[PDB]
């Protein structure tokens, strides 16, 4: 096993390396155009080649490909590390999300001050501020399977597959993130999802409600909430 | 249960159905087929599985919190704090019930003395024949011999029974067959008015 700081930092450096490919015949500085796109709300979700990668370290494409959903949090920490540097102006239109991150960020300038003991619990949920989303393609070397010889040996791994559609959801909201508000305080509480269903909060865990004893009680609401783009699909060998 | 009358409709409308409970002394009236009116309250009673998704409830004003080791989750907290979900529905509680439009003897008292006196003219005349046959039928020409078919078969026969434990038929039975256009569902129409 490896530490995920250093696989963390040469992925830092790999988004920060490449000028190689261009289409219209140049070198081109591409990985930093996607980010600085990234920055402002000119682009919502970013994509991985595996190929290009695999020109300097082979061992980093394996250990994605067995362990990817790991490598998938770590690529979107590194890249929401990396935005502050990349970004070069404020934002010229918003909507209502952004508006809310950027009361939430200046609120958080406002009050913390750089000394004062932070408990875990009182930082932000890393992907409520986030509003970019990492994909990754496969490798070329990487041949596609089959349905049916996919089995418990595969579970966790990445895939690709060729396949016939037959059945498609249509489009609904999905929850990420869900926000709470306190019934006599100002504070904001954060609930992520990780499961198919979850059981919505009560008490306030807000330090003043806590100090006073007040029992204050928890509402969600949907403005504050994260929602995604959810859809369920059905496919079949040839 | 009773359900709103076809005059009642709007443009393309199912009628309403709604449901009407009766208390003590006027639990008796009210058979079905009926056409009747109804005078009583409005009132709202609880449902059970109306709400598929989370809705209006219930809690305690006590500003009560949770202890390391009893801490208010889920359904521990729900049912410490008393949440009940408010689900309702409509019902009508009748208190007179009326017909819409209203053992010989019976019959004869409920009668008033005018309407005894109409009946009684109604009663000596012979006319009687051939009027009741104009009357229900004004719009449809001759074909009298179904309206006094008509007739015969809705004032109908007697019901016997015999000593072998067999029964006689005291009613009616009329077939009409006919070519098109000959006013033969105007006969069905009317006799359903
Ligand atoms: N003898 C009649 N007197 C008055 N109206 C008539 C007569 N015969 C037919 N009609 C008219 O013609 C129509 C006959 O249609 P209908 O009785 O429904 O035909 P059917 O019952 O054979 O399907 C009615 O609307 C009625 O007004
Ligand atoms: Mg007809
Ligand atoms: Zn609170």
């Amino acid at each position: 096993l490896k530490d995920y700081a250093l696989e963390k930092e040469k992925v830092k450096k790999f988004l920060q390396e490449f000028y190689q490919d261009d289409e219209l015949g140049k070198k081109q500085f591409k990985y930093g155009n996607q980010l600085v796109r990234l920055a402002h709300r000119e682009q919502v979700a970013l994509y991985v080649d595996l190929d290009d990668v695999a020109e300097d370290d082979p061992e980093l494409v394996d250990s994605i490909c067995e362990n990817a959903r790991r490598y998938a949090k770590l690529f979107a920490d590194a890249v929401q590390e990396l935005l502050p540097q990349y970004k070069e102006r404020e934002v010229v239109n918003k909507d209502v999300l952004d508006v809310y991150i950027e009361h939430r960020l200046m609120m958080e300038q406002r009050s913390r001050d750089p000394g004062m003991v932070r408990s875990p619990q009182n930082q932000y949920p890393a992907e409520l501020m986030r509003r970019f989303e990492l994909y990754f393609q496969g490798p070329s070397s990487n041949k596609p399977r089959v349905i049916r010889e996919v089995r418990a040996d595969s579970v966790g791994k990445l895939v690709t597959v060729r396949g016939i559609v037959t059945r498609v959801s249509e489009v609904k909201p999905k929850m990420v993130v869900a926000t709470y508000t306190c019934d006599q305080c100002g504070a904001e509480t954060y609930q992520p999802i990780q499961s198919p269903t979850f059981m919505p909060l009560i008490m306030c865990p807000s330090q003043e409600c806590q100090t006073n004893r007040s029992g204050g009680r928890l509402y969600l609401q949907t403005r504050g909430s994260r929602f995604i783009k959810f859809q369920e699909m059905k496919m079949q060998e040839h | 249960r009773i359900q709103e009358t076809q005059a009642e409709l709007p443009r393309g409308s199912i009628p309403r159905s709604l449901e009407v409970i009766l208390r003590a002394e006027a639990v008796e009236s009210a058979q079905a087929g009926d056409k009747c009116d109804f005078t009583g309250t409005l009132i709202v009673v609880p449902d059970v599985s109306k709400l598929s998704t989370p809705g209006a409830r219930a809690e305690t004003n006590s500003r009560v919190s949770g202890v390391d080791g009893y801490e208010t989750e889920g359904i521990r907290g729900l049912r410490a704090l008393g949440v009940r979900d408010l689900s309702y529905r409509l019902v009508f509680l009748a208190c007179c019930v009326a017909p819409t439009n209203p053992t010989a003897e019976s019959i004869k008292n409920q009668m008033t003395v005018k309407e005894w006196e109409k009946v009684f003219e109604m009663s000596q005349d012979k006319n009687l024949y051939h009027n009741l046959c104009t009357s229900l039928f004004p719009t449809i020409h001759g074909n009298d011999e179904v309206k006094r078919g008509v007739l015969l078969m809705l004032f109908g026969g007697v019901p016997k029974t015999t000593g072998e434990g067999t029964s006689l038929r005291g009613d009616i039975n009329v077939c009409i067959v006919g070519d098109p256009s000959t006013a033969k569902s105007q006969f069905l129409k009317h006799v359903e008015e």
